[PDB]
């Protein structure tokens, strides 16, 4: 068992699962935290970076997609990258072709059928990275949460990373206030900040630890590093 | 690189204050002659966009074919395909504009010239040309072919510019469409008497009206033309 069921994608074990994506799975768990939420105006990605050394820079997250679309990572960076490369290729195909903005219930789909056909075949590996995509289209504010299964849940609020079932548990806690913060974009980045803190646990949130991210209905997808989220810590 | 065949003539159009309208009569002619009399050159695409098409009638039936396939393929996956993620007028041009392009490009054009007509969910009017060499304009009066020549000096002295839109009712444009179609069964010698009429109204939606036939016409003068100059009787 799992020993010689585990060697590729391919096989199944005899249990009926696919354990190269459940190692998978286990590239997020030891990725640094990132939280999602959003109310019915805004959606809003926070994240908390990591970095090698004290002379090293801290790792970006937060990838925008489109002016009204983007997301965060937890895992394997380069897979975020050819992930996030191809969700702003679909998004610009959209506006190309159709003059529309890509919905985000269809870019979660998307990314879901690239990620499937990975395990499935021979040779191929599993992405190695898990996904919060936020955005705003013609149906409102959205998050959305993708594990390398294939798997793309469609969510009020979220987290990803080590110890991420903090922020998780104080989210569902919490459901009932931040879904009303309707146009007011601070106070959900507090509610953010509030939920991402409770992952904590080596530190405490400093100016170039924290990133967030922000899109709604008079917003543009913009993210904020350094001193600009000076006035969430 | 080709020639066309089953041909249809003019396609007029014009907006008014509330929406647009958009005609072309039944006939696929085969040179000079006239040879088919039940063809429907206006292909409506959901509740809110008319699509008017000129030119080859095989490429015609497959721009329909295309159209159909658009239909299909939003529905997919896609909850809010009969509300806020249905077609507008818009994509449905954008994406015809892009095909038209992308043949002309390859040196085989789709042999047409269309006319995209419709009304936007914000309530906007929509009218939009597009021709086999992917050229494209807007204009608050259009017209293919013949049409061009003889129906927008027409249609342009009711509504001349921008601000004549607000102004012209539909009883007004409806009218002016009507004796347009006249005009070029007296002066078009491809052209039919029976044709085909499509109003959408951003109240009252989509009218789409068949088997109208040009009528009120003045011949009774001919009777007193004789000879060519100096004949008598």
């Amino acid at each position: 068992f799992r020993n010689n069921y585990d060697g590729d994608t391919v096989t199944f074990s005899p249990t009926g699962r696919l354990f190269q994506v459940e190692y998978a799975l286990e590239a997020i768990k030891q990725g640094s935290v990132t939280v999602g939420l959003r109310s019915n105006t805004h959606a809003v990605l926070v994240a908390l970076k990591r970095n090698a050394d004290e002379l090293s820079s801290y790792q970006k997250k937060i990838i925008k997609c489109d002016e009204h679309m983007g997301l965060s990572l937890a895992g394997l960076a380069p897979d975020a990258r050819v992930l996030s490369n191809y969700l702003r290729q679909q998004c610009n195909y959209s506006s190309l072709v159709f003059n529309r903005k890509l919905a985000v219930e269809r870019a979660g789909h998307l990314l879901c059928d690239k990620a499937q056909k990975n395990t499935q075949s021979y040779g191929g590996r599993p992405y190695g990275v898990g996904l919060l995509i936020i955005g705003y289209d013609k149906s409102g504010a959205h998050l959305l949460e993708f594990q390398p299964s294939g798997n793309v849940t469609e969510l009020y609020g979220t987290a990803i990373g080590a110890r991420s079932q903090g922020a998780k548990t104080y989210l569902e806690r919490t459901l009932d206030t931040f879904i009303k913060i309707d146009g007011n974009p601070d106070e959900l980045i507090k509610a953010g900040v509030e939920a991402i803190s409770q992952s904590l646990r080596d530190e405490s949130l400093t100016v170039d630890n924290l990133s967030i991210a922000i899109v709604g209905k008079d917003t543009p997808f913009t993210i904020y590093d350094g001193e600009a989220v000076a006035k969430y810590i | 690189t080709q020639q066309p065949i089953v041909t249809g003539t003019s396609v007029i159009s014009m907006k008014y204050d509330n929406g647009v309208i958009i005609a072309a009569d039944n006939l696929g002619s085969y040179g000079s002659l006239l040879r088919f009399n039940g063809v429907e050159r206006l292909i409506p695409v959901g509740d809110n966009t008319v699509v008017g098409i000129s030119g080859d009638i095989s490429d015609m039936q497959h721009i329909e074919r295309l159209l159909k396939d658009l239909v299909t393929e939003n529905a997919y996956d896609n909850p809010l395909a009969d509300a806020e993620e249905a077609l507008e007028p818009s994509y449905i041009f954008e994406y015809l504009a892009t095909v038209m392009y992308q043949r002309r490009s390859k040196m085989n054009p789709l042999w047409n010239a269309i006319i995209v007509a419709g009304v936007q969910s914000n309530g906007d009017q929509f009218l939009r040309y597009v021709n086999l060499l992917g050229v494209t304009y807007s204009s608050p009066t259009l017209a293919t072919g013949f049409g061009a020549h003889m129906a927008n000096p027409l249609l342009r002295k009711v509504v001349d510019r921008e601000s004549d839109i607000p102004k012209t009712t539909v009883q007004v444009a409806e009218e002016a469409i009507v004796n347009a179609m006249r005009v070029l069964y007296y002066r078009d010698a491809r052209s039919s008497r029976n044709f085909s009429l499509a109003i959408i109204d951003k109240n009252t939606g989509l009218t789409f009206k068949k088997n109208l036939q040009v009528e009120n016409m003045k011949w009774d003068f001919a009777k007193d033309i004789k000879g060519y100059g100096t004949q008598k009787i």
